[PDB]
């Protein structure tokens, strides 16, 4: 499967998916052909964050589908 | 209703129907029930001022006292304003709580409101985020104004920079109202507004 994120600059990025695929892999395509920690990810998908464990059939994430990333901004 | 409450009313309303103002297209009041107890108002937002162009649409309810009491008074067409909810249409007024005067009418409250648009009070405040905003950043706050007067009251101008942030949190799937509401909030800050929305 074909998908794509948008980071907070805008740069558009692919991956290539499984409808099957969990949000924790999902996070770890990106960590790797992006290098951020799932960690400090936060996936956003139809106003939703993705909790980890669900999958991409789990929000009906569909191929071309753009998800959004916005990195979890430190504090304390 | 009352005797007393009911003629006011009526003579009221009719000053209003007659007034310079109803024809210059600022003030206006109609009727929702036959029994008097509610009404709804509109007044046009005020000649150069961040509202300009707009119309605001009034919840007006006439308490059983009337008049001396005053009306209740609450702004239905959402408007960025230091002393009116934002969120509610809230009103801080001194003339809707304890200043009120028997003498006052339906004209009056609605030409004081138009007042306060061109002349608010930050530090009586009813929205503490719009009234902190109007201190620190004017210009911000003339801008969302006219935004808000925009894409709620009708008002004629646009922003293009405010505009495209909607659309780009609007992409991630969050309601609209909602975004415009983060944003304006937040300083048009894309960041702090986001964590808002997922908030």
């Amino acid at each position: 499967m074909q998908i794509f994120v948008k980071t907070l600059t805008g740069k558009t990025i692919t991956l290539e998916v499984e409808p099957s695929d969990t949000i924790e892999n999902v996070k770890a395509k990106i960590q790797d052909k992006e290098g951020i920690p799932p960690d400090q990810q936060r996936l956003i998908f139809a106003g939703k964050q993705l909790e980890d464990g669900r999958t991409l059939s789990d929000y009906n994430i569909q191929k071309e589908s753009t998800l959004h990333l916005v990195l979890r901004l430190r504090g304390g | 209703m009352a005797n007393i409450a009911v003629q006011r009313i009526k003579r009221e309303f009719k000053e209003v129907l007659k007034s310079e103002e109803t024809s210059k297209n600022q003030i206006k009041v109609d009727l929702v029930d036959e029994n008097f107890t509610e009404l709804r108002g509109e007044i046009a937002g005020p000649p150069d001022t961040p509202y300009e162009g707009g119309r605001y649409q009034l919840e007006i309810k006439i308490p059983e006292t009337y008049p001396f009491n005053p009306p209740k008074v609450r702004f239905i067409t959402k408007i960025w304003h230091p002393n009116i909810s934002s969120v509610t249409g809230a009103i801080c007024l001194d003339i809707l709580k304890d200043q009120w005067a028997a003498a006052m009418t339906l004209r009056t409250v609605l030409l004081s409101l138009q007042a306060l648009l061109a002349a608010a009070e930050p530090d009586d405040p009813q929205d503490a985020v719009v009234a902190n905003q109007y201190k620190q950043n004017p210009e911000m706050f003339k801008q969302t104004a006219r935004l808000w007067a925009h894409v709620y009251a009708g008002a004629p101008v646009s922003s293009p920079e405010y505009t495209k942030k909607i659309e780009n949190l609007c992409a991630m799937g969050f309601d609209r109202n909602a975004v415009i509401v983060a944003l304006s909030s937040k300083s048009w800050d894309v960041e702090t507004a986001t964590e808002l929305l997922l908030s």
